[PDB]
């Protein structure tokens, strides 16, 4: 939601750490709720306990992506000491992609997820930094 | 210019309202008279470009390439028989008229003031070429070739439209002069980086550069001779033409942001000249030759010297002629023996005796023959890049060594040493083939005499 | 861009469009429309198995007339539309000039540019 | 059926759309949508197979719950500021349910599952009338309630509709599910522009309707359901091939061809805002949906499949339907690139 | 005739209810060509009333 | 190794397999109705109370 | 055409061309035994317009010129090659089978139109139901692989389930040796070379499968061998029955209107002939079809719509 | 001549062709009259 | 707002959930659509009566006659399904797959 | 037991020779063959190539060349006659500048 993404972008990046990781786990909980809701809505799990297992798997993967991504975000920003580069989040997106691939227990999914999640996280910080408007103007 | 467009319109119903066994002479004669009236264009002088009918203007970036298109049309119109003479009347007339409409969108592309008009006629150049290669490819992966072709060229060239529209409504109009005379230098924030990377990435797709190049060789080797020649020469040199136009903006950042494409281009040049050292399938070597030359062109456009631009446009014109001719020789050998591989058709010095003269002449123009236009282009590119940096000359000379090596391999392996003496279907060479050899290698030698016509507008 | 005081409905050409000149005879856009009508009749011959370039000449004449007529009235509507757009724009220009500044035409003796040589 | 009965029922479908276009009172809008549903059911089940029974059942349930949710939106509007003027609503909740009522009405990606199901199980005439008119009339409703829309609604439903209608379509070999996936793709293009300059959306509506009428007339050239039947349309007729080529690439939208006018002007008066990432993402997915057009083209008009005897028996006979309006819509749907200054014909 | 054309196996690759197989694709079937399934298979039962000795 | 196998894996195969897998997850819907209406219901509720549209 | 909705709106009905003159009778016997003797008798003594036997070149003689087109176009059946060698795996049985099926279906639809307009009712001979019986018995001899039998079953499923079964079927039984004597005393050599157990399978299936599976749709009249000429018996038996079964009770106007518009535009009938299933005895590659198609356009009548055709006339192509 | 029992059309009707030619010539004369009225209305207003 | 309006809207949304999620029969689904009709009826009626907005009193009666003929169309469709099968389950709709 | 096809092994590989031994490259009609060799070997070389060679042989001073020769000669004679330095730097006069200051 607007509230938790605003909590995530409230903190300077910057070193006010592990609030970033908790907000990213909230991102993971929301994403897992979305995917799990549609997945149990469009499967007929047969039976409900296996549906609980599927929902738990998706939420655990999304929360793990959020947690690992927030940790590497904060750590890379503390080490490189430059709170304006997108390259630290490039490294963060690749790390999140590799851990997604490892929890799905593969190699190629992990490498392609590294590449695409890194480039998209770079685009996220790059647009938040230079200034690209969220979802509308809506003016002309 | 509109007097050069409107008879190409009226040349289209020629093939329709001419009866059978009479269309051929009509199309040949009339497109050659259009080629005379085309060469009548050359009025360009001094201070300005010649600008009229407000959409239209001619530089000397556009005059020689436009004459190249309006001269390479009837050559191709003659070139593409013996493989569809036995096809039907309807598909024959449709093939010829599709080529003519391809020419019309090409000339519309080359005389484009407004860059949105340029982009529309750019993908208008795209759309018939797919129909040509996919309907008359005469192999079995031509389908996949056309599919890869269109998705690469579109998806690379698609966000270029968005960037040009952004230019259109953040500055004003897109006259090329009012793109010039008004261009403010744009600083190095990240949005300027993306806009430059968008435009340059679209044309990097089109040239190709090294990382996006398997687009081309399947589309070359699985095409008819008409689509192969128009594809290679006119389309790749059109991509270079468009880059020469659009580079006038975003000057004070492309120094900072145009390093890594030089490294990709040079290392791809060496790897491309090495991959065409060891392949079979004679048709593919000329495609990889084209990729080598276009990588050198991309180096020439990323540096910004007038020496570099003169060498760039000369390299474009010369390799268009050379690679188109050598495609035609490859087609002649394949119509002699229905193989498409290389090592089966050895020999051919003895039989088809003066075919050897044209293999020699085409391969030496590929060699950088010592007064040739190819040598002039490569030489000024090497001079300008040495002024760019004093260390790049190793890759240039190693390119020269390997380029000479695969050219000579193509010469002395396909056409040297021993007829394989189990063949007995190769005829003597027809007059049409020698006519096409002559129609390729007269303008290259005439331009070797007086070349100051075709060098760039930075003269 | 909605009304613009439509009172006075869609009104395919209003009363005010009679102050601008109509498109001329043999204007090129209506000539394009006529050629497209000709091509429409030719492909109409092509759908059925009647021979093309003959046996449909009255249908050629009908399709060319229909398209040229309709495109003529559409061009009249287009000229009305662009005239009223410029009239609205310049009326609001002349409304409050003090909020649209006319900037100073500085000569290049004083406009400085950061140079950054291209090597 | 009687032809009297069908002329009456088509007159009532027309009457429902004219009442929706014409009124200034919310009850008249709701009655218009309902009457449109009531009459459009027996255009389906012109035959009596269980396919049409199930398809009309699914369409009825989704359409009727959409209409009752629209009436809920009107009743919330008058629980608040109470007048029957079709204008700006006075609740973000009312606008929310109203946009979701239309998103169930004409097919958007959360609400779109019924569209390929209902378009496969019917004949082509019912599919023609449902796609064209049922996607014409509620755009008028959106054009009347544009000043009070949360843009996140139209943005989300539009982007998600483009990408779902893109990704569905790589697998379907049935013609009708291809055409419905193309429909959801153009619903995304026709809806995402709406809060910026709606003249673009209404011109896109006219473009899409002309294109889809051409496409269904060409698939009524003979009753074809798969692509293999279209390869046999190659073997029995040569000009249907080249028209499937030109109209399929115009559904794809390439710049020399008239299916590019929807993309082009919309990107223009979309990026005279500073939404740029959204247009370039939309145009990438617009590159995606062209693939199934392209594989249909490659299946029939460009390669040539093996075919069957008794087409020898079919060579003698004419393809002697009447095509309803084929040539006018063909060369008005394809050659209409150099008349993009007929954008401003609209208002 | 020296130019390649697609074959029986290509035009059967463009077949089945789906193009791409899944791990569930064995259940979908291509539709009939009248778009009419075999109708009921449990067709009719006219009523057999026993008016008994009441 | 460099041109054919890796360049064809990284640009055509990656994109093509991603789109094909998204197709096989989207269009593989068993033809039931309760499933589609539960999708409608959770869409309504997740649009109201979680990712708000009424503000 | 002067049809569509407007013909049914202005011209009232088609019920008025009914009944007890206009009807569908269909005479079915075994091969070369119950032939057009009995059919011409019931036509000439029942007042009922005749259509001939459905051979191969009916598609040749049905439109344009009645001169038959050669077997490169209208084949490639080679019927005498079928009667000589119904075992060669080059493909000569099933191709002929499906071609005869389309021929039967074509002339059936044309006779249905000529029933639904003007009268006077028609006599068919060797209709479509005998053709699926022929495939059944031809598979009993073991000439065609089972897959292709299933293909014909699918064509039979789709095509026949749009029509009406005829009013009466005159079954004619002629025993084994009598048919065999007639075929060995006719004179056609490639008909002399026929076998006998195939005729036996025709008899066995043609008894045990046709006659139970009518069930008073297509009211049957079973006749003995020499019960021919003998004309007053079949005339009095056609006249003095009453029609109470089958779907020909009530239509009333709507079904007949739909069949009138379904029989016209004959490609509507033929849309379900090619399925395709790809049948390695049936399909033809595009090269042979394309050169045969260009040579078919080179025929002097067929090229672009014989209603408008030049080089025969008709001096009205509007200047 | 040479055709058997089915010319479905091609025997030219004369209602529709005269109707097309008449309505098309009428439509031309109406648009030319319209264009002359527009020119004279324009030079009258200005 | 009021007190009664909250309870009528709560009844509406519970009726909407009963319309959307539904287990075995379709008759109960169409019947829940009828209940939603009742809820919209009662809501609009109490609004118009409390406003004393006497002029457009057409709304409730015309709303209900129209959503009544909607339900008539629905019952025709459901009885068509139950004719061409044995029951009116959500099963037997499993054909015509996506 | 399996054929999948009905077409012929196609085609006969007809070389155009052995039937018209004076022919040029394309199809066997011997009049238009002479017409084709005629039209290319006159209207491709004798009126196109040689005329284009004369037309680009001389033309105006292409991109203003000999003008620039004569203008440079006059200006260098002027500059070395009237004592002034040849090619003075500062092509715009620094009297017409207003540089930013500190
Ligand atoms: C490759 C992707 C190229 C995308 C198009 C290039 C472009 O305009 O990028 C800048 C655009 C946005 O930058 P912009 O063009 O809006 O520049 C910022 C200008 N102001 C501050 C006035 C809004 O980003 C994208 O296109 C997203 C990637
Ligand atoms: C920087 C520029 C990079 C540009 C890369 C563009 C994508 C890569 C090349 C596109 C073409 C891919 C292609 O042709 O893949 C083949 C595959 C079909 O393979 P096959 O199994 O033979 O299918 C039989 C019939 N379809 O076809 C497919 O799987 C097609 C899948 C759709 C691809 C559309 C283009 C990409 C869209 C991305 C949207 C985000």
């Amino acid at each position: 939601a607007k509230t938790l993404l605003h909590q995530y972008w409230d903190i300077p990046e910057g070193t006010e750490c592990h609030r970033k990781t908790y907000a990213a786990t909230s991102i993971g909980g929301a994403s897992g709720l979305v995917v799990s809701a549609y997945s149990v809505a469009l499967k007929t799990p047969t039976s409900f306990l296996e549906g609980v297992a599927r929902t738990g798997r998706y939420t655990f993967t999304a929360a793990a992506i959020g947690a690992i991504f927030g940790l590497t975000s904060c750590i890379s920003a503390q080490v490189r000491e430059k709170p304006d580069d997108p390259l630290n989040y490039l490294i963060g997106g690749c790390a999140g992609g590799l851990t997604l691939g490892a929890r799905t227990r593969s190699y190629g999914i992990g490498a392609a997820a590294c590449a695409y999640m890194g480039l998209t996280a770079a685009l996220v910080k790059m647009g938040q930094l230079e200034g690209w408007k969220v979802f509308a103007e809506p003016k002309v | 210019m509109l007097k050069y467009i409107i008879p190409t319109m009226m040349l289209m119903p020629l093939t329709w309202l001419s009866k059978n066994s009479m269309i051929w002479i009509n199309t040949t004669l009339h497109s050659l008279l259009i080629s005379l009236t085309s060469l009548l264009l050359l009025n360009q002088f001094g201070d300005n470009s010649l600008n009229f009918s407000l959409t239209f203007f001619s530089d000397s970036l556009s005059t020689p390439l436009l004459i190249l298109t309006m001269w390479l049309l009837p050559l191709m119109l003659m070139a593409s028989q013996h493989h569809l003479s036995k096809e039907n009347l309807a598909r024959k007339k449709l093939f010829i008229s599709m080529l003519i409409l391809l020419q019309l969108f090409l000339i519309m592309t080359f005389t484009a003031t407004e860059l949105i008009f340029f982009y529309i006629m750019f993908e208008a150049t795209l759309v018939p070429t797919l129909i040509i290669i996919t309907r008359w490819g005469n192999q079995t992966e031509r389908l996949n070739a056309g599919l890869y072709f269109l998705f690469y060229t579109l998806a690379g060239s698609l966000p270029l439209l968005v960037a040009l529209i952004y230019i259109q409504n953040t500055m004003g109009s897109l006259n090329f002069l009012i793109l010039q005379y008004w261009v403010q230098p744009m600083p190095n924030s990240w949005s300027n980086t993306f806009m430059w990377l968008a435009c340059m990435m679209a044309f990097m797709v089109k040239m190709p550069l090294y990382g996006l190049h398997l687009w081309l060789p399947k589309a070359h080797v699985e095409a008819p001779i008409a689509g192969s020649m128009v594809l290679a020469a006119i389309l790749l040199k059109l991509g270079g033409y468009g880059m020469m136009r659009i580079t006038l903006l975003l000057n004070p950042i492309t120094d900072f942001m145009a390093y890594p494409f030089i490294m990709l281009s040079l290392w791809g040049m060496i790897m491309t000249s090495s991959i065409c050292l060891r392949q079979t399938d004679l048709k593919s070597l000329i495609a990889y030759s084209s990729v080598s030359h276009m990588a050198l062109v991309i180096v020439a456009i990323l540096i910004q010297t007038p020496w570099s631009y003169m060498g760039a446009t000369a390299l474009m014109i010369a390799h268009g002629l050379t690679s188109s001719m050598l495609f035609c020789l490859a087609n002649s050998n394949y119509e002699r023996v229905h193989s498409r591989t290389m090592i089966l058709a050895r020999g051919l010095q003895t039989l088809l005796p003066l075919m050897a003269a044209w293999w020699l002449l085409a391969s030496l123009t590929n060699l950088a023959l010592p007064p040739s236009i190819n040598l002039i282009g490569e030489l000024f590119v090497v001079m300008s890049t040495f002024s760019w940096s004093n260390i790049t000359i190793i890759l240039m000379g190693l390119n020269m060594v390997i380029t000479a090596l695969y050219s000579l391999y193509m010469l002395i392996t396909t056409q040297r040493g021993k007829h394989t003496h189990h063949i007995n279907n190769i005829l003597p060479s027809f007059t049409r083939e020698n006519a096409l050899m002559s129609l390729h290698m007269l303008p290259l030698l005439l331009l070797s005499l007086n070349p100051k016509i075709i060098l760039g507008p930075l003269y | 861009m909605t009304g613009r005081q439509a009172r006075a409905p869609l009104q395919f050409l209003p009363d005010e469009a009679r102050s601008l000149p109509p498109p001329k005879l043999t204007d090129p856009r209506l000539a394009y429309i006529g050629f497209l009508g000709y091509c429409s009749g030719l492909i109409d011959n092509a759908i059925r198995r009647r021979p093309v370039l003959s046996a449909g000449l009255h249908r050629q004449f009908l399709y060319i007339t229909s398209f040229v007529f309709v495109g003529y009235y559409l061009l009249k509507r287009q000229d009305y539309m662009y005239a009223v757009r410029d009239h609205d724009m310049f009326s609001y220009i002349k409304s409050h000039p003090e909020d649209f500044p006319e900037k100073d035409k500085k000569t290049y003796r004083e406009v400085f540019e950061e140079f950054h040589p291209v090597r | 059926m009687n032809p009297i009965i069908l002329i009456i029922i088509l007159m009532t479908v027309m009457l429902g759309t004219i009442i929706v276009m014409i009124s200034t009172h919310w009850l008249l809008i709701w009655i218009g949508f309902e009457m449109n549903m009531l009459a459009i059911i027996p255009i389906m089940m012109k035959k009596h197979n269980p396919r049409a029974t199930e398809a009309s059942t699914k369409y009825f349930l989704t359409q009727s719950t959409a209409s009752m949710l629209l009436m809920m939106a009107i009743i919330i509007n008058l629980m608040f500021s109470g007048q029957w003027t079709v204008m700006k609503l006075f609740n973000p909740m009312a606008s929310m349910l109203m946009t979701m009522a239309l998103a169930m009405k004409l097919g958007m990606a959360p609400f779109h599952f019924w569209v390929p199901e209902v378009t496969q199980g019917i004949p082509l005439s019912s599919g023609l009338i449902l796609l064209t008119w049922q996607k014409l009339a509620p755009m008028s409703v959106l054009y009347q309630i544009l000043p009070s829309i949360n843009l996140d609604l139209i943005l989300t439903l539009s982007i998600l509709s483009i990408t779902i209608g893109g990704w569905g379509g790589l697998n379907q070999t049935q013609l009708r599910k291809i055409m419905a996936y193309s429909s959801i793709a153009h619903m995304g293009w026709m809806t995402a522009v709406l809060l910026y300059n709606p003249t673009m959306t209404l011109l896109n509506l006219i473009i899409y309707i002309i294109m889809t009428s051409t496409m269904f007339t060409l698939f009524m050239a003979n009753s074809t359901t798969t692509t293999l039947s279209l390869s046999h349309t190659w073997n029995k007729a040569p000009i249907m091939t080249i028209l499937v080529l030109i109209t399929l690439l115009s559904m794809g939208g390439l710049p020399p061809l008239s299916g590019f006018m929807p993309k082009w002007m919309i990107i223009q008066e979309m990026t005279k805002n500073d939404s740029i990432i959204l247009p370039t993402l939309m145009a990438i997915t617009a590159l995606l949906n062209l693939y199934f057009y392209m594989r249909l083209t490659y299946s029939t008009a460009l390669t040539m499949f093996p075919s069957t005897n008794n087409m020898k028996m079919k060579w003698q006979f004419p393809t002697t339907k009447r095509m309803t309006l084929l040539p006018t819509m063909t060369v008005l749907s394809t050659m209409l690139l150099p008349l993009t200054p007929i954008l401003s014909i609209l208002e | 005739a020296r130019q390649w054309q697609p074959d029986v196996e290509w035009a059967e690759q463009y077949g089945g209810a789906v193009m791409y197989p899944t791990k569930e694709t064995a259940h979908w079937k291509p539709p009939p060509w009248n778009d009419v399934d075999p109708p009921k298979d449990t067709l009719v039962s006219n009523l057999t009333l026993n008016f008994g000795p009441q | 190794l460099l041109d054919l196998i890796w360049l064809e894996t990284i640009l055509p195969k990656t994109i093509s397999l991603a789109q094909m897998k998204m197709s096989t997850t989207i269009t593989s819907q068993k033809g039931l109705i309760k499933l589609y209406f539960l999708s409608f219901l959770i869409t309504i509720l997740i649009s109201t109370t979680l990712l708000n549209f009424h503000e | 055409l002067q049809y569509g909705p407007l013909a049914y709106i202005l011209g009232e009905k088609t019920t008025k061309k009914m009944t007890e003159n206009s009807k569908l009778i269909t005479v079915d016997g075994n091969i070369c035994s119950g032939k057009s003797k009995l059919a011409k008798e019931v036509a000439e003594k029942l007042g009922l317009k005749h259509f001939p036997e459905a051979g191969i070149h009916y598609a040749d003689s049905t439109t344009g010129d009645g001169k038959p087109l050669p077997v490169r176009f209208s084949g490639n059946c080679s019927l005498e090659k079928f009667y000589d060698d119904p075992k060669s795996n080059d493909g000569n049985s099933y191709r002929l089978q499906a071609w005869l099926y389309a021929s039967r279906l074509l002339q059936y639809a044309d006779a249905l139109e000529h029933l639904l307009s003007t009268g006077q009712g028609v006599v068919l001979e060797r209709s479509i139901y005998s053709d699926f019986v022929f495939l059944e018995a031809m598979y009993r001899q073991g000439f065609i692989r089972k897959q292709c039998v299933d293909h014909y079953n699918q064509v039979k499923k789709v095509t026949v389930c749009e029509y009406l079964p005829p009013h009466v079927v005159i079954y004619v039984d002629v025993p084994v040796s009598e048919v065999q004597s007639r075929i060995q005393k006719k004179g056609n050599p490639h008909e002399m070379k026929i076998t006998s157990a195939y005729l036996q399978d025709i008899e066995n299936v043609y008894k045990g499968t046709f006659l139970p599976e009518m069930s008073e749709k297509c009211e049957v009249l079973q006749y003995s061998a020499w019960e021919a000429e003998d004309a007053e018996k079949v005339v009095e038996d056609i006249q003095y029955l009453k029609y109470d079964k089958g779907p020909w009770l009530d239509q009333d106007d709507r079904k007949l209107h739909n069949l009138r518009m379904l029989v016209q535009d004959k490609l509507e009938v033929l849309n379900y002939t090619s399925i395709p299933v790809f049948l390695p005895e049936v399909t033809i590659g595009a090269h042979q079809s394309d050169r045969v198609f260009q040579e078919f356009t080179e025929l002097p009548g067929r090229k672009y719509r014989a209603g408008y055709n030049e080089d025969v006339g008709d001096k009205w192509i509007w200047l | 001549k040479f055709y058997i029992q089915e010319p479905p059309h091609g025997s030219p009707n004369w209602l529709k062709v005269g109707l097309t030619l008449g309505t098309s010539a009428f439509l031309w004369i109406y648009l030319i009259k319209q264009h002359n009225e527009d020119v004279l209305e324009y030079k009258r207003r200005n | 707002m009021s007190l009664v309006y909250m309870n009528i809207m709560m009844a509406f949304t519970v009726s909407l959930t009963g319309l959307l999620m539904y287990r075995s029969h379709l008759m109960s689904s169409l019947l829940c659509l009828e209940g939603m009709m009742l809820s919209l009826f009662i809501l609009a009626t109490l609004m118009i009566l409390n406003s004393h907005f006497t002029l457009a009193s057409m709304m409730p009666i015309i709303l209900l006659v129209f959503a009544a003929c909607e339900a008539a169309l629905g019952l025709s469709l459901l009885v068509m399904v139950s004719n061409t099968y044995g029951t009116d389950y959500v099963q037997n709709l499993n054909l015509l797959q996506c | 037991p399996t054929l999948r096809w009905q077409e012929d092994p196609e085609p006969e590989d007809e070389n155009l020779y052995e039937k018209n031994p004076d022919s040029h490259g394309y199809d066997k009609d011997p009049a238009v063959d002479v017409w084709n060799m005629r039209v290319v070997f006159f209207f491709g070389f004798s009126i196109v190539l040689v005329l284009g060679s004369t037309f680009v042989a001389y033309l105006p001073d292409y991109r203003m060349q000999e003008w620039a020769r004569r203008e440079a000669e006059r200006l260098v004679k002027y500059r070395e006659a009237h004592g002034l330095p040849l090619m003075e730097s500062n092509c715009f006069d620094p009297s017409k500048i207003q540089l930013p200051e500190d």
